[PDB]
């Protein structure tokens, strides 16, 4: 029921390579929908998704002449940064943001994001109220001064507030047959033995979507979250995602456990065992 | 300056069915700094242009791509994945397993 | 749509 919209930039500089790589994109949930990259031949923003292609010129011209504004503005943040941290100009670094809106299945505003990373590491932060600044750092105070002498903030939360919601609104009306559609996930258990007294017990999750999936081994009903391998969710190819957990178990206890799956595309939670 | 080294996982879009196509993937995350260079093998030998996603990250800053190319899974072709990255002194290599 | 006009660093 609850949505979310995200522009993640991206700002690498490149001592002798060139002025730094500014490159955007932009997601409804777990789905990317434009795309920006200033090494690109033509830099302009650039439609991955199917229902934002109904969008005017004068939707990709304005948003296009926005990015190579919000280019130049991180190049200047770049070098402003050094200072900061008191670093030379032979170094490689990376400027992060990442922004935008959550709502509920209304429309309505349920939390706005806003902040910023260098080299990995967490800057400034705008925080819940959308009216104050969170600094990680001395550096970071300086920035916080600054925004907070021109009132950057209001300009942050009139946008996360009302054109975000708005423009999120609408995305998720051109594209419902997609974005509002949950995909369960397709389920089953594998066993591979690895010994004559050993098993491996797999419980696979196939093509759901969001993202957003809970997979546990329970033995005789308790979570076996510390013997259990668990990798990270990763995209298909086909919008889907995929997620598996697996258990080394003693050979002839195989029936003893239980793989539970709990996901937004299932109306009750999943209970499954080997063959 | 504090790096992250990427995961890696090497797999199949669809069940892997000998002699039906489909795609092998090769998903890079948790990574730090961006740069990056991922190879697709086809018995040893680096299949050619292969496609990637856009650059993008997580909650927690770290990045994370999909390489992805057309592939026919048989008996005896070996696939894999080769990452390297400024945390690794040498090019990793996960093979592809079938139920992995 | 993207947010324009924002200060830098």
């Amino acid at each position: 029921g609850s949505h979310s919209m995200r522009y993640f930039y991206t700002s690498v500089s490149r001592p002798g390579r060139g002025e730094p790589r500014f490159i955007s994109v932009g997601y409804v949930d777990d789905t990317q929908f434009v795309r920006f990259d200033s090494d690109a031949a033509s830099p302009r923003e650039e439609p991955r998704a199917p229902w934002i292609e109904q969008e005017g010129p004068e939707y990709w011209d304005r948003n296009t002449q926005i990015y190579k504004a919000q280019a130049q503005t991180d190049r200047e943040s770049l070098r402003n940064l050094r200072g900061y941290y008191n670093q030379s100009e032979a170094g490689s670094h990376t400027l992060q943001s990442m922004y935008g809106c959550d709502v509920g299945p209304d429309g309505r505003l349920l939390r706005g994001h806003d902040q910023y990373a260098y080299d990995g590491k967490d800057y400034i932060a705008l925080n819940e109220d959308l009216r104050s600044w969170t600094a990680a750092d001395t550096a970071a105070q300086i920035t916080q001064r600054k925004w907070e002498a021109a009132r950057e903030a209001e300009q942050r939360r009139a946008y996360l507030e009302g054109e975000c919601v708005e423009w999120l609104r609408r995305y998720l009306e051109n594209g419902k047959d997609k974005l509002e559609r949950a995909d369960p996930p397709k389920t089953h258990v594998t066993h591979h033995p690895i010994s004559d007294h050993e098993a491996t017990l797999r419980c696979w999750a196939l093509g759901f979507y969001p993202a957003e999936i809970t997979l546990t081994w329970q033995r005789d009903g308790e979570d076996q979250t510390q013997d259990t391998e668990l990798v990270e969710t990763r995209p298909a190819g086909d919008r889907t995602f995929q997620k598996w957990a697996a258990v080394v178990v003693p050979s002839g206890e195989e029936q003893r456990y239980t793989c539970h799956v709990q996901h937004e595309g299932l109306p009750k939670p999943l209970t499954l065992r080997w063959e | 300056m504090i790096q992250r080294t990427p995961k890696i996982q090497v797999y199949s879009r669809h069940p892997a069915e000998n002699g039906k196509s489909n795609f092998l993937n090769c998903y890079v995350s948790g990574f730090h700094p961006s740069d990056i260079e991922v190879d697709l093998l086809k018995n040893g030998e680096r299949i050619e242009k292969v496609e990637h996603s856009d650059l993008s990250f997580s909650k927690d800053w770290s990045f994370y791509l999909l390489y992805y190319t057309e592939f026919t899974p048989t008996e005896k072709d070996e696939y894999a994945c080769r990452v390297n990255h400024v945390t690794l002194s040498q090019p990793k290599i996960v093979k592809w397993d079938r139920d992995m | 749509r993207p947010m324009t006009y924002k200060g830098a660093l």
